[PDB]
């Protein structure tokens, strides 16, 4: 049948072997969730971090939920943040309303090189246009690490993962509705 | 003006609960309130201001008399009738149980000159801690007394010629 | 855009319209080149960056690493693209510590700590002889290994094995001790049957013993004679008695300086001149304000 994960706060969270290529130019995230009711205030579900440099720690990509008000943490929505190993600043993307603590949400976070957009639940919530190019070189590859659930910082997560799918190519909005038509199958 | 609800009870709660009990932090939150009891920050100043003409003793009395103070005003500050005649009498009480536990008739017969010279007229008619202190502090030593009634004609002949002319002897 | 005579504006996008009007142009367009920003860090960790041409586009900027730092690939050149940001680095120096130099008194556990090919956060095991010990401990611990590693600037932290300092001698001959090393290693005391060479061994044991004021007031039974600790205290509580041979008062001493504790004057041989009570000066001691959350001025020291 289908068999999900359930991410507690305790720190339970895992890594993602070497032995897959990370994507460098275009990518896709789908991943069924089911978000618990109170989580922490800068806490991801899936992250492209960095792990052999030291000036910057705060590259690659990572979607998670985080309130916008950082000054009263009122209301929680989805994110996106990306950070190019060109680019000098981070743009966070922001969802239009705030999370179901008991529903499941099909999450999708496009790449493609010029803009980045999020579909939640099916329809695209915000796009935006300033990160432009790949997100780090091919040289420094297999520096580059996946993390699902978690942040090096424990920034952990609490609900259930159901199907993480992640693409080498950017897929568009009719890739996005087959591919939550379709499941896992 | 008889409640401490003109003032909240809750941003005053917040600076007493987020400062610390060793300098007068309590006593900078303390200071403004619906209710005059105006007068322990600046006790808690001018103890600190003077400090270095006591000696040991009596630099040892201040830092348990100031350490109980700051303790018991975070302590008994929890449930209490929100109206200023109770607020002036735990005040009092504290002030008085915490002045007479820690030997203050010791610290005065140490050094008194720097306890009579150090006061002011100024501001200690219209503060009813300094006056707790004032008329606490007699009762130790006569010569205490004697000094402190020669500081207050010294401040009559500086600032108010009422009582020095009329009544200037009792009997 | 530079605009002149104009009424409303629309936001056409890369492109703009321009209208003549009364025999001018109503705009002042330029296509500037994007400008890159100076590249400080972000882009190549650890190296000098010096373009020869500019920040703009179509430039491109040379980079050159430490002397710490390696450099692996065939292009070293960054290129301000199109998108107004430098281009991904195809070489990236390296950060390889070099070789440790020789620390003296010394063993290398690690073999591989003897190459000069070594990545940054390598751990190389020091073990110190025998005699020699790293410091941060006392005569009665010994711990005779420590632990090197690779910093971020390119270099190994310092660290080196000590001689061990042999135990003091008693005061039943002190004063008059004369030492072939000291405080050294394998030092040989013997006074001007028995023990006649004192041999202060690798452990740092003693094999054998040696055999045959107006402010400050000592108090002890036997008097002038030996075996006796006298109490010796200042004539007020408040100040405290200290040992400076070297020459320093009671106002002479800096707020860094750590002056020893009186040490109660054992008669020694002879006369006891080894603790001396003119040497021996009462300054001003601490007072009971420790651990009270106050800082004290007169006792900051």
């Amino acid at each position: 049948p289908s068999r999900a994960l359930y991410f507690s706060g305790r720190g339970e969270q895992l890594r993602l072997r070497a032995d897959l290529e990370l994507p460098r130019d275009a990518f896709t995230l789908q991943v069924w969730l089911r978000a618990e009711g109170g989580q922490r205030s800068p806490a991801v579900i899936t992250g492209l971090y960095d792990k052999c440099s030291y000036i910057s720690r705060d590259r690659g990509w990572v979607v998670g939920i985080h309130t916008i008000s950082d000054q009263d943490n009122k209301d929680p929505r989805y994110f996106f943040s990306l950070k190019t190993d060109r680019a000098r600043q981070v743009t966070t993307i922001n969802a239009h309303r705030s999370y179901l603590p008991g529903q499941w949400v099909y999450l999708a976070a496009t790449y493609d090189g010029q803009f980045m957009k999020l579909y939640v639940n099916g329809a695209q919530v915000a796009t935006s246009g300033e990160q432009v190019g790949g997100i780090f070189s091919p040289l420094t590859q297999k520096c580059k690490v996946l993390m699902l659930g978690g942040s090096a910082l424990n920034h952990n997560y609490r609900g259930y993962i159901e199907h993480f799918s992640l693409w080498k190519v950017a897929r568009t909005q009719r890739e996005i509705l087959s591919d939550m038509e379709t499941h896992g199958a | 003006k008889g409640r401490l609800s003109l003032q909240n009870t809750a941003e005053i709660q917040h600076c007493l609960v987020n400062a610390g009990d060793v300098g007068c932090g309590v006593f900078e939150c303390f200071e403004n309130n619906s209710c005059e009891i105006r007068g322990l920050h600046g006790i808690c100043m001018t103890f600190l201001h003077n400090a270095g003409k006591f000696d040991a003793q009596g630099k040892s009395f201040i830092k348990d008399a100031l350490k109980c103070k700051a303790h018991a005003l975070r302590h008994r500050f929890g449930c209490i009738s929100r109206k200023c005649p109770a607020i002036r009498e735990m005040v009092s009480q504290l002030q008085r149980e915490c002045y007479l536990k820690h030997d203050l008739c010791a610290a005065a017969q140490e050094n008194t000159r720097v306890i009579v010279e150090m006061i002011h007229f100024k501001d200690l008619l219209l503060h009813e801690p300094y006056v707790d202190l004032v008329n606490l502090l007699l009762t130790c030593g006569e010569e205490v007394k004697e000094a402190i009634t020669h500081s207050v004609q010294v401040q009559c002949e500086q600032n108010w010629g009422s009582l020095c002319s009329i009544l200037s002897f009792c009997t | 855009i530079r605009r002149d005579d104009e009424l409303i504006k629309s936001q056409t996008g890369p492109s703009v319209t321009v209208t003549c009007t009364e025999g001018k142009w109503n705009k002042q367009v330029a296509c500037e080149p994007v400008d890159c920003s100076i590249p400080d860090h972000h882009q190549v960790y650890a190296a000098s960056f010096s373009c020869p041409e500019g920040t703009t586009f179509g430039s491109q900027c040379s980079f050159q690493c430490r002397h710490p730092a390696q450099l692996k690939g065939n292009n070293s050149l960054l290129t301000c693209m199109e998108d107004g940001l430098w281009s991904f680095p195809e070489a990236l120096c390296e950060l390889m510590c070099l070789a440790p130099p020789p620390v003296p008194n010394a063993d290398l556990q690690t073999a591989r700590c003897r190459e000069n090919k070594h990545k940054v956060g390598s751990f190389c095991k020091y073990k110190c002889k025998p005699g020699y010990h790293v410091p941060g401990s006392s005569r009665k611990s010994k711990k005779r290994a420590f632990k090197t590693q690779c910093t971020q600037d390119g270099s190994w932290q310092e660290g080196a094995c000590v001689p061990v300092t042999c135990d003091p001698p008693p005061p039943k001959f002190h004063g008059l001790y004369q030492c072939t090393n000291g405080f050294q290693f394998n030092s040989e005391c013997r006074i001007k049957l028995g023990s006649n060479v004192i041999h202060c061994r690798k452990d740092g044991t003693w094999n054998g013993s040696f055999h045959v004021n107006s402010n400050l007031k000592l108090q002890c039974p036997d008097g002038y004679a030996i075996g006796s600790e006298c109490a010796t205290s200042c004539l007020d509580h408040n100040s405290e008695s200290i040992i400076l041979p070297m020459n320093v008062t009671v106002r002479d001493i800096p707020h860094w300086l750590n002056p020893t504790r009186v040490e109660r004057v054992v008669c020694t041989a002879g006369l006891k001149w080894y603790p001396h009570p003119a040497l021996i000066h009462c300054v001003k001691g601490c007072e009971p304000f420790m651990g009270d959350n106050y800082c004290d001025a007169i006792n900051n020291r």
